[PDB]
């Protein structure tokens, strides 16, 4: 059953690649990789990448969860196999996941990309969703995954996605990332990168930074600039924001203990009502400046959607299995506010349930355990693509193999 | 707010369908079987309680459960109580 | 009472009339709730046995994981526990000279 | 002198009351239950290396039956259906063991018409009864129970209707809810009542 | 730390060891009970329910019953020699004495003829 594998998470923030059967991935960098045209050179390790030179041009070799950069992509499988994983391709099967819009085009010429250069001994593309109900122990249930770009409600039934009940909504991580670049911008604080500061001295809080820039700077492009802003602003939100429980009151977001955040440059200041405000786009867009229009649909409202362009047959069972998975997910009382709203929308025959998997691997690596946790299956060994078969039948097999 | 009571059901269901796989128990005569198991609990407890303080001693020991054990149980019924305790006291302090 | 009681039995008659207003907006009694079902199962299904192994693997490594952490932290304190003895064991020699005078 | 020798608990109660050889090694293995003859490794044991794989038995497909053209013309000819809009449908069957709630939305609606669920599940579940009817040897369940799909269409409605209930027929619902007691009770005890108090004062 | 195991178990008991240990050292029996004392109390303890729903179970499959009642606990109870002698003092609700076969009327008295 268990076979020496790599199982590939390529997500659209980080990839995650490791060993089927492993309780966590071998290795997990961020997906934008920093590229220099010189073929052109990418850096697939955290110390490679955040580092203070070699412009490395953000090339973000997928975009929506879809690949977008096939030689990109080629050059990380490549540092990825021998940076890390340190292995021939050829004595490893390969199971990766995917976005559930990926369309078939993608999807096979990726599997001839990875017969006809790494000559794999099998293969094998599963769905996001189908891998987080099976890590989280489901067959059938709703996938709710919050990443970077988009959240998505999946409706899983019986091991397969229903196309028809996805919704996407572009509130994300990219959302937030702006939200967070208003607040700053608002309240006259300039975001300093660690990479431009020399050195700083502590002051008071709300002072002007006292720090010190290199001399000596890199040649950074604004690509890889707005990346280290971006991490930065990451960084700001896994330390400050947090999810309103009850919908975003101004008075009581105004009753609700300050935080403390301090910026590379040594600014620091505490952060009221404001780091309130901005999760809740997530759930009410209507009160976001700069996003007028009611198109947009919360992650409760996406929830809800995806579940009523189902069969009411399976409403019942997706309602009792709504798995909340995502790097999004991990900010404070998200979970509680996702419920609670859930509940108050849910019908009541419709016995709502969520699963209680809220730790940072259980959530960020959702996807990856479950394929991880599926390699390692006996039954799955007959539903491999084998070399043979994607020799005979053509790229096409991953249509039929991994429909 | 619970008012949560205890009883022995748990360990006579256990005790019953690992002596009887396919015959089941009711709630009453579970109810009698737990009044029974304390019923024999107090009668030995207070037997070597007795026993311990004849001989001038505070503490109730094995010795003095199984000498209770002796006395309560009449005939052909104490002999395997007593075998069954001394066998599990040796299966218990061999660390297994 | 027993005198204008139509004051208490009109309200009756009225909540009759509403009962009938909503049978008519949605129903009162779904007509013919779930009346038959025959699809036939099965034999065993290949995918009801791969959620069921599924289900045996998932449940096993999540208590790995939860059995990982438990002796991570076992070990941790465990270690912990070595230094703290290490030292009292310093005292306890200290504690020994004393009792080897007193011997 | 006293024997002992043994733990005090058990001694008391018992006196006071009288090389290895069988390396792992990798080995490749072939799975019976596919036909590529697929060549996959495990960490077997040397006692065993050759043995068949075991999980192969849990390969056991979905009973989708297969006819040929000649037969679909002559009896699972439909005005509504073509070829190419059948044979769609038993590939997904196959495909996914036979459950309908995924194979409807595997259905390619750019080159056919859009299809529900219980048409679809209809449409199967006829031409599997007409290849029994139209077969006599091989006890193919000639009586199959196939279900009434217009049945089934009503209860998919009617409990649609009763899904969205939000504004007032899930909160205000509980008022048609103490009704179905009231009307159940205030109705005979009102009529059924009045009868027998009127024959009792015609006795009276 | 290390995984903590059960004293039902290491014995091989399924009464509660622990519960019963606890009822001991707060029951005011004593004033420091044994280690051993609760594990010989719940073995015993174990052992006699473990018998008497043996008789139990034998006097359902005997009575064409499923669910043990107080019926069969009460035969069962009566009819062993030594369970009857340690519990004669007890009584058990919904339950009866033993008994008597109905059989000796037919050969002695029937309704006749007479009438009938
Ligand atoms: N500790 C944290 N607290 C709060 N938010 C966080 C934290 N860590 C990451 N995030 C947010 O989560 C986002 C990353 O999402 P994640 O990587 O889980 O999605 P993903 O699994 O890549 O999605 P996909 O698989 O569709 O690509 C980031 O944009 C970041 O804002």
């Amino acid at each position: 059953d268990e076979v020496g594998a790599l199982v590939f998470d390529i997500g659209s923030y980080t990839v995650r690649a490791g060993y089927a059967g492993e309780d966590c991935p071998k290795v997990d960098f961020p997906t934008a990789i920093g590229m220099v045209v010189e073929g052109p050179t990418y850096y697939i390790d955290t110390n490679a990448l955040r580092v203070p030179r070699e412009n490395m041009e953000a090339i973000s070799p997928l975009k929506n969860g879809m690949v977008e950069d096939w030689d990109s992509f080629q050059a990380i499988l490549d540092h990825t196999y021998k940076m890390h994983v340190k292995s021939e391709a050829s004595l490893h099967p390969v199971l990766m996941s995917e976005a559930p819009w990926n369309t078939r085009a993608k999807r096979e010429k990726l599997t001839e990309l990875m017969f006809e250069h790494y000559n794999i001994p099998a293969f094998f593309l599963c769905k996001t969703a189908v891998l987080t109900a099976f890590a989280n122990g489901r067959s059938t249930g709703l996938i709710l995954d919050s990443g970077a770009t988009h959240t998505t409600a999946i409706p899983v039934h019986d091991g397969y996605v229903l196309q028809q009940g996805i919704v996407k909504s572009p509130l994300a991580g990219d959302f937030i990332t702006m939200q967070c670049r208003e607040l700053f911008q608002e309240m006259n604080i300039e975001l300093v990168p660690p990479y431009m500061i020399a050195s700083k001295e502590a002051v008071r809080e709300g002072s002007p930074a006292n720090w010190k820039r290199k001399e000596k700077l890199p040649q950074v492009t604004r690509s890889w600039h707005n990346y280290m802003c971006n991490c930065v602003i990451q960084d700001f939100q896994a330390s400050v924001l947090q999810v309103s429980d009850s919908t975003y009151d101004e008075q009581v977001a105004a009753q609700m203990p300050t935080v403390h955040y301090e910026f590379p440059n040594g600014y620091n200041c505490d952060f009221g009502a404001e780091r309130l405000k901005i999760p809740e786009g997530l759930f009410d867009p209507s009160n976001v400046k700069g996003l007028s229009g009611n198109t947009m649909l919360g992650v409760s409202h996406v929830v809800t959607t995806s579940v009523g362009m189902c069969d009411i047959d399976i409403r019942p069972g997706l309602y009792g299995s709504v798995i909340v998975a995502g790097g999004n997910t991990l900010i404070q009382s998200f979970t509680d506010r996702l419920n609670r709203e859930l509940s108050q929308k849910t019908p009541p025959s419709m016995r709502l349930k969520l699963i209680a998997n809220n730790t940072t691997v259980e959530r960020r690596f959702s996807s990856w355990i479950g394929g991880s946790i599926l390699a390692s299956l006996g039954t799955f060994q007959q539903m491999w693509i084998s070399k043979q078969e994607y020799e005979e039948g053509g790229k096409q097999c991953v249509e039929r193999k991994c429909p | 707010k619970r008012s949560r009571k205890e009883s022995y059901s748990v360990y006579v269901y256990k005790v019953l369908k690992q002596v009887h796989p396919d015959t089941g128990i009711s709630s009453k005569a579970m109810g009698i079987m737990n009044s029974f198991v304390n019923d024999i609990f107090e009668r030995i407890a207070g037997e070597a309680s007795r026993l311990a303080h004849y001989n001038k001693r505070s503490t109730i020991t094995s010795r003095e459960i199984q000498t209770a054990v002796r006395l309560l149980l009449p005939g052909e019924l104490a002999k395997h109580a007593v075998s069954e305790g001394t066998k599990a006291v040796t299966k218990y302090t061999s660390s297994k | 009472k027993s005198h204008a009681e139509i004051a208490e039995q009109a309200k009756h008659e009225a909540e009759i009339e509403t009962r009938i207003a909503e049978l008519r907006k949605e129903g009162f009694w779904s007509l013919k709730r779930l009346p038959k079902v025959p699809e036939p199962p099965r034999p065993k299904g290949h995918w009801d046995y791969l959620c069921e192994e599924m289900q045996w693997l998932s449940a096993d490594f999540a208590q790995e994981r939860r059995w990982k952490r438990g002796v991570a932290r076992k070990v941790v304190r465990m270690v912990i526990r070595h230094h703290e003895e290490q030292r009292q064991k310093e005292e306890r020699a200290r504690r020994e000279e004393q009792a080897k005078l007193r011997r | 002198k006293r024997p002992e020798g043994m733990h005090r608990e058990v001694y008391a109660l018992l006196y006071s009351d009288k090389k290895k050889v069988r390396p792992w090694k990798w080995m490749p293995f072939t799975n019976p239950a596919r036909k590529d003859g697929a060549m996959f490794f495990h960490w077997r044991r040397a006692a065993e290396e050759g043995k068949d794989y075991p999980f192969a038995r849990f390969n056991k497909t979905v009973q989708v039956p297969v006819y040929s053209e000649q037969e679909y013309q002559l009896y699972l000819h439909d005005d509504a259906w073509t070829k190419a809009e059948t044979d769609h449908l038993f590939d997904l069957s196959r495909r996914f063991d036979l459950r309908f709630v995924v194979i409807h939305d595997r259905y390619d609606h750019q080159q056919f018409k859009k299809r529900s669920v219980e048409d679809l599940k209809e449409r199967y579940y006829h031409i599997c009864a007409k290849l029994a009817n139209v077969r006599a040897v091989p006890g193919t369940d000639l009586k199959i129970p196939v279900f009434d799909a217009g049945h089934e269409r009503r209860r998919k409605e009617q409990l649609e209707r009763l899904y969205n209930r939000t504004p007032e027929q899930v909160a205000e619902e509980e008022y048609l809810l103490q009704e179905l007691r009231k009307i159940e009770a205030r109705k005979k005890e009102r009529e059924k009542r009045s009868q027998d108090l009127q024959k009792l004062i015609t006795a009276a | 730390r290390a995984k903590a195991k059960s004293r039902s178990s290491r014995a091989g008991l399924q009464f509660p060891v622990g519960r019963v240990h606890r009822l001991l050292r707060k029951g005011n029996y004593a004033e420091r009970v044994g280690a051993g004392a609760p594990v010989y109390l719940a073995a015993v303890l174990e052992y006699l329910t473990a018998e008497i729903l043996e008789l139990a179970g034998n006097a359902a499959r005997d009575n064409k019953k499923t669910r043990i009642i107080p019926r069969h606990l009460q035969l069962a109870i009566r009819n062993d020699e030594e369970l009857n002698k340690l519990l004669g003092r007890v009584t058990i609700a919904q339950g009866g004495v033993l008994p008597n076969i109905q059989a000796v009327l037919l050969p002695k008295k029937t309704e006749s003829h007479h009438k009938a």
